[PDB]
RNA sequence: CCUCUAAGCACAACCUGCGGGAACCCGUACCGCAAACCGACACAGGUGGGCGGGUGCAAGAGCACUCAGGCGCGCGGGAGA
RNA sequence: CGAAUGCCGGCAUGAGUAACGAUAAAGAGGGUGAGAAUCCCUCUCGCCGUAAGCCCAAGGGUUCCUACGCAAUGGUCGUCAGCGUAGGGUUAGGCGGGACCUAAGGUGAAGCCGAAAGGCGUAGCCGAAGGGCAGCCGGUUAAUAUUCCGGCCCUUCCCGCA
RNA sequence: GAGCCGGUAGCGGGCGUGGAUCCCUGGAUGUCCGAAUGGGGGAACCCGGCCGGCGGGAACGCCGGUCACCGCGCGCGCGGGGGGAACCUGGGGAACUGAAACAUCUCAGUACCCAGAGGAGAGGAAAGAGAAAUCGACUCCCUGAGUAGCGGCGAGCGAAAGGGGACCAGCCUAAACCGUCCGGCUUGUCCGGGCGGGGUCGUGGGGCCCUCGGACCGAAUCCCCAGCCUAGCCGAAGCUGUUGGGAAGCAGCGCCAGAGAGGGUGAAAGCCCCGUAGGCGAAAGGUGGGGGGAUAGGUGAGGGUACCCGAGUACCCCGUGGUUCGUGGAGCCAUGGGGGAAUCUGGGCGGACCACCGCCUAAGGCUAAGUACUCCGGGUGACCGAUAGCGCACCAGUA
């Protein structure tokens, strides 16, 4: 069955996402083929918050290789919630 | 599908053949990819090590290397002679490793 | 996990209901994407739990599936 | 140049054959072949207009079973026919075949 | 978009004014007269649209000098047949 | 096998030879580094400027940013790079394309045609760099912004009141 | 039946006799594209209708279900669509070449294209063959035979009967006649369409009409089983000494053998490991051509009657195709055009035609096996052994 669990799968680990916890937007590494009204949701039923905002993009999977096989990273898409005046998702504040 | 072993780890074994050939000891260990195995003290070798955290001082570590499961040979706790496998099926009606020489059984 | 405890969890599982299922599974769920942050940042050193759930969230769909294919 | 909906004929292939020369049976050397080249034989098709169940139904039939057609016809009276439309009362005939 | 009526509807419906709420999918990096595109090459070739300043030369998107901006072209040093 | 301007491959000769891809051009100093004409900084000189500068679109597809590297690619050298490894970076209700429209053309209810495959065909549908539609200025980051931030505007749809 | 978390070690953590990893059968899940089918679409992308659920949910979005077209059958049901290495049948169908040029001819109805089918496909129960006064469906192999014949009688093409083998099997309908339901108008002894009965053959048979007589066959459909397939399991018999890095080598003494095929083990092992001969084995899916059982289905005789016995068909001519037959004396089989019958006293055939004598019984259909191929699995080679053998022994239809 499908989660808002299942939309949302890790945090965005750099000095550019931690940068927007003031301003009280947290990126996430979401699910492709998620929506922006499909993470909303997904992000106040299982953060307790009020999203007032999202910016999603896409993030393109990397050539890589073994010296002799060349292949890519998976394509990923993230989100960027904003969230109402005030409230906070912790869990990424951790930092 | 499966290797056959008629050894495991970790019974009483006979190095029949290599340079240890008649040492005896238990088995360290079972290999059926490589259809291997370990004895203890058995195809001791000296192996090179970094410098390494784990392996400070450097130096060279002794250690037990593998051998082909048809050099090995398991020893009858009954009669204590290193002896063929059979199986025997028991009314259970489980089969289990028996001696040849004598009808004990080997785990 | 260990078999018994998985035994355990589809004597327990089949004795539930869909709606405790789903609810059941729609927490394990939870439980994960807690884990998958845990790892992503290096504080899962127990990895294995992951593992474990996917498969428990999968026995658990599962047994969800049995009784709703009547 | 196409098929018969009541004889399922169909163009046939055929060769054009171009002889020369006096036959033996004229007391001659005998006929020569001087150019074989296919062709393709159609059958007469030709259309028929009828009106059945006060519809018009027409085929595209050889002018060898256009006899046939009436046929259809007149054989289709006992059967429920009104309402249909044209298809249908083509196909409805074509299973008395 | 405006307008005209038809069934239907004329407690609906549509126009105007205000108010709160709602507003999705893809693309966005970088090269782009070229070392990143077409030419097997970091190839003196080819490639659409816009801007393209200043002074003087009759004029100009010409010509020469120059701002901003960008470059001295990915082998050098000597020699003086 | 000794020959087929034979076939596959390896290695020689020409030979340290021509050449190293526009005659727009170079000089010194400081630093870096095992190692520098070839990288960074500084001053002087030269060169494009209806461009050899700045935007957009096709096309390429991670080449953009930063840290650590120089075996191989770079026609030399290399501590440099569009190269090797890893990490980070592309944020739109208003910019472009869709849930709007039609063009040539493409397909194609009805219907016509053809031995099969298939070929035609008003409507309708698809089809764009044409039509239509509501964002302008500035700041911010090493790397994105008419996308985030700020200020000031606007569009459409749902509900409710008048 | 003791190790496991693939090729893959390591970092970091787990599991397993409370029987894991692994192997085999059934089930669930199975994003997106693809016949692709809700609609579109530059395949894996984009945009909808309906019913139901989620969120604070009306707009917005996600989740589950449903919605393309065609045929057949009384809006709803069963079916079709596409793929498959060759093999098969049907609709079409060349050329180089050979003829030492070349057109008829050959290459050849082969290559190729298209539609279709299946594990096989086609063919198939005589309107046959053809001279035995005989044979007895069809298919395939041998033989008949490079015979008969065909042929600018040039190059070349090339049968059939009969005989010996493999396999073996035969059936359902249409029409006359009885009955029944429906619908047509031109009112019945009517015509027409469904269904059921009846009937299916060539010593001709069948119907109706009298008359005489009233159980044994048995499936190709269904059922149960053995048998087989997809994982597996038991499996006889050697130590020592010696050279050596290593024994399986040489020496001594023994043993098994329904097993001395082969492959491994530190080198050359009947008796060390995996195996070999000889035996065992399936809860579940599949198959089941052999065994047993059902069921649909099967069957008499003389006598008279002269209703039926498969239509634009047989038959004639015209234009072609197939057969060994290239217009030849040219029949037989098939049919594009024209004309156009009959129901056993019928009609087709036996190589133009006529007669005698004989064979057969068209214009509806079905039908196992013996036959063909090899993507797949297995066994085996006086087959290759990294320029060989498939284009690939390796991440190849790849760079
Ligand atoms: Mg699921
Ligand atoms: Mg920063
Ligand atoms: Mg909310
Ligand atoms: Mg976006
Ligand atoms: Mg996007
Ligand atoms: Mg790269
Ligand atoms: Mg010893
Ligand atoms: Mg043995
Ligand atoms: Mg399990
Ligand atoms: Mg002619
Ligand atoms: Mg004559
Ligand atoms: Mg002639
Ligand atoms: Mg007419
Ligand atoms: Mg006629
Ligand atoms: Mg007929
Ligand atoms: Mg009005
Ligand atoms: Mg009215
Ligand atoms: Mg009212
Ligand atoms: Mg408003
Ligand atoms: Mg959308
Ligand atoms: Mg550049
Ligand atoms: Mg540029
Ligand atoms: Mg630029
Ligand atoms: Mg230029
Ligand atoms: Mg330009
Ligand atoms: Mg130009
Ligand atoms: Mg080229
Ligand atoms: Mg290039
Ligand atoms: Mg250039
Ligand atoms: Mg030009
Ligand atoms: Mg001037
Ligand atoms: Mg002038
Ligand atoms: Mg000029
Ligand atoms: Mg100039
Ligand atoms: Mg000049
Ligand atoms: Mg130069
Ligand atoms: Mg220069
Ligand atoms: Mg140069
Ligand atoms: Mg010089
Ligand atoms: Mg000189
Ligand atoms: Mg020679
Ligand atoms: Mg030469
Ligand atoms: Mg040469
Ligand atoms: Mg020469
Ligand atoms: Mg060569
Ligand atoms: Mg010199
Ligand atoms: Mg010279
Ligand atoms: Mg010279
Ligand atoms: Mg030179
Ligand atoms: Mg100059
Ligand atoms: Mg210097
Ligand atoms: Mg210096
Ligand atoms: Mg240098
Ligand atoms: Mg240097
Ligand atoms: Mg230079
Ligand atoms: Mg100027
Ligand atoms: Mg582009
Ligand atoms: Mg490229
Ligand atoms: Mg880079
Ligand atoms: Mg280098
Ligand atoms: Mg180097
Ligand atoms: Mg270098
Ligand atoms: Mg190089
Ligand atoms: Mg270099
Ligand atoms: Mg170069
Ligand atoms: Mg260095
Ligand atoms: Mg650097
Ligand atoms: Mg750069
Ligand atoms: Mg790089
Ligand atoms: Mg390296
Ligand atoms: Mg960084
Ligand atoms: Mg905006
Ligand atoms: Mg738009
Ligand atoms: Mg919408
Ligand atoms: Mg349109
Ligand atoms: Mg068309
Ligand atoms: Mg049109
Ligand atoms: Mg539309
Ligand atoms: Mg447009
Ligand atoms: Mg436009
Ligand atoms: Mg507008
Ligand atoms: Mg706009
Ligand atoms: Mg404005
Ligand atoms: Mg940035
Ligand atoms: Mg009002
Ligand atoms: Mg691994
Ligand atoms: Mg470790
Ligand atoms: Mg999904
Ligand atoms: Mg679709
Ligand atoms: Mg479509
Ligand atoms: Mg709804
Ligand atoms: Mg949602
Ligand atoms: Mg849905
Ligand atoms: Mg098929
Ligand atoms: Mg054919
Ligand atoms: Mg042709
Ligand atoms: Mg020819
Ligand atoms: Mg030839
Ligand atoms: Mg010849
Ligand atoms: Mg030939
Ligand atoms: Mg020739
Ligand atoms: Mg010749
Ligand atoms: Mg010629
Ligand atoms: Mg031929
Ligand atoms: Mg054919
Ligand atoms: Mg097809
Ligand atoms: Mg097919
Ligand atoms: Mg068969
Ligand atoms: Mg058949
Ligand atoms: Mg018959
Ligand atoms: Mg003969
Ligand atoms: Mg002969
Ligand atoms: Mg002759
Ligand atoms: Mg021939
Ligand atoms: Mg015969
Ligand atoms: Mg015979
Ligand atoms: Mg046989
Ligand atoms: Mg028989
Ligand atoms: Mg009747
Ligand atoms: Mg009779
Ligand atoms: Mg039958
Ligand atoms: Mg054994
Ligand atoms: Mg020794
Ligand atoms: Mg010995
Ligand atoms: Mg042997
Ligand atoms: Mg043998
Ligand atoms: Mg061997
Ligand atoms: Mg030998
Ligand atoms: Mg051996
Ligand atoms: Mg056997
Ligand atoms: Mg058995
Ligand atoms: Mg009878
Ligand atoms: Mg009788
Ligand atoms: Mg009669
Ligand atoms: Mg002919
Ligand atoms: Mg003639
Ligand atoms: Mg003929
Ligand atoms: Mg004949
Ligand atoms: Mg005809
Ligand atoms: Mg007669
Ligand atoms: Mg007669
Ligand atoms: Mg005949
Ligand atoms: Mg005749
Ligand atoms: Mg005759
Ligand atoms: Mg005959
Ligand atoms: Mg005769
Ligand atoms: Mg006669
Ligand atoms: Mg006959
Ligand atoms: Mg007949
Ligand atoms: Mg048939
Ligand atoms: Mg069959
Ligand atoms: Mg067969
Ligand atoms: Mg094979
Ligand atoms: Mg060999
Ligand atoms: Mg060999
Ligand atoms: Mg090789
Ligand atoms: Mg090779
Ligand atoms: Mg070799
Ligand atoms: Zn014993």
């Amino acid at each position: 069955m499908k989660t808002a669990y299942d939309v949302i799968l890790a945090p965005v680990l750099s000095e550019k996402a931690y940068a927007g916890f003031a301003e009280g937007k947290y990126t996430f590494w979401v699910h492709p083929k998620a929506t922006k009204t499909e993470i909303k949701n997904a992000v106040e039923t299982a953060f307790k918050v009020k999203v007032v905002k999202v910016n999603t993009l896409h993030v393109r999977g990397k050539k890589k290789r073994l010296g002799r096989y060349l292949g890519k990273r998976p394509d990923r898409k993230k989100a960027i919630v904003q969230v109402a005046p005030g409230q906070k998702i912790e869990a990424l504040e951790g930092l | 599908m499966r290797v056959k072993m008629h050894v495991k780890k970790g019974d009483t074994v006979l190095v029949a053949s290599g340079k240890y050939k008649g040492r005896v000891g238990k088995v360290k260990e079972v290999l059926p990819k490589k259809y291997a195995v370990i004895v203890e003290g058995v195809n001791i070798v000296k192996k090179a090590v970094r410098v390494s955290p784990k392996y400070p001082q450097g130096g060279f570590i002794e250690k037990e290397a593998p051998l082909h499961a048809s050099k090995v040979r398991p020893i009858c706790p009954a009669c204590g002679k290193p002896t063929r496998v059979r199986k025997k099926f028991l009314e259970n009606g489980k089969k289990i490793r028996v001696c040849a020489k004598c009808g004990g059984a080997l785990d | 996990m260990k078999l018994s405890e998985v035994r355990k969890q589809l004597e327990e599982a089949r004795k539930l209901s869909p709606v405790e299922l789903e609810k059941l599974v729609r927490e394990k769920k939870r439980e994960l994407m807690e884990l998958r942050f845990q790892a992503s940042i290096g504080q899962l050193s127990q990895n294995h739990k992951i593992r474990d759930l996917k498969r428990q969230i999968a026995r658990l769909l599962t047994v969800l599936n049995e009784k709703r294919r009547q | 140049s196409k098929v018969c909906e009541i004889s399922g004929k169909r163009p046939i292939v055929a060769n054009s054959i171009q002889r020369r020369g006096k036959a033996k049976r004229e007391g001659g050397v005998g006929k020569k072949t001087t150019g074989i080249s296919k062709r393709r034989q159609y059958p007469n098709l030709q259309k028929v207009r009828v009106r059945v169940a006060g519809q018009e139904i027409t085929f595209r039939v050889a002018a060898s079973h256009i006899p046939k057609v009436y046929e259809l016809v007149e054989r289709a009276k006992g059967l429920k026919l009104e309402g249909l439309s044209p298809k249908e009362i083509k196909k409805e005939l074509l299973k008395l075949l």
